[PDB]
């Protein structure tokens, strides 16, 4: 029941909308590809 | 099978539940959004190929494409998806994820959960990572791992 629709070109685009944070986390991966916080 | 990015949608009614990039023939998207499940294309069925719950990815048609990589100091842009929007190109600087088999970029942007799979671009457009695993560090301020796949 599952089925995709294009939605556009894989572009960059010159002077985007600029938004978000860069943190340094600390993670651990586990088996199930759940990544948790470590300290 | 024309290369772009892709709703990935489900059916009453049709609700969004994941993006997906199709290159070279292959389409990804990252494990959870389809579970592996088939998608049809037109009257075409793509079938899942490859598969990893750990690193929550799966490719269909063929083999896991997308091989470039964050170089860890420049701005990148998450090709967003989402549900009932049009495509649209948000810039960031990564942040790093620390773990003990390395650092991977991660962003911290928070989209609707339908967008899961977006991919995210470095400056030449190429697919460095799809977005929608990640972690949440205070309060549901989200931070996606930028997921990459090995060719």
């Amino acid at each position: 029941d599952m089925y995709i629709e294009r939605a556009g070109d894989i572009t960059w685009e010159k002077d985007a909308e600029v938004t978000g944070n860069s943190p340094r986390l600390d993670v651990a991966l586990d088996e199930s590809g759940d990544f948790s916080l470590v300290e | 099978t024309t290369d772009g990015v892709y709703r990935v949608m489900t059916r009453l009614g049709s609700t969004q539940v994941g993006v997906g990039v199709m290159q070279e023939g292959v389409f990804h998207t990252m494990w959870h959004v389809t579970k592996g499940a088939a998608l049809r294309s037109g009257e075409g069925r793509l079938d899942p190929y490859w598969g990893d719950v750990k690193q929550d990815l799966v490719s269909y048609c063929g083999p896991w494409k997308l091989d470039a990589a964050w170089d860890g100091l420049s701005e990148v842009q998450l090709l967003a998806v989402p549900p009932g929007e049009r495509a649209k190109n948000i810039q960031t600087l990564p942040g790093i994820f620390k773990t003990k088999d390395g650092d991977i970029g991660a962003v911290a942007l928070d989209y609707p959960a339908g967008t899961s799979g977006s991919p995210i671009l470095d400056k030449s457009g190429r697919v460095i990572g799809l977005y929608g695993n990640g972690v949440v560090i205070k309060n549901g301020s989200y931070v996606s791992a930028i997921t990459q796949g090995k060719r």
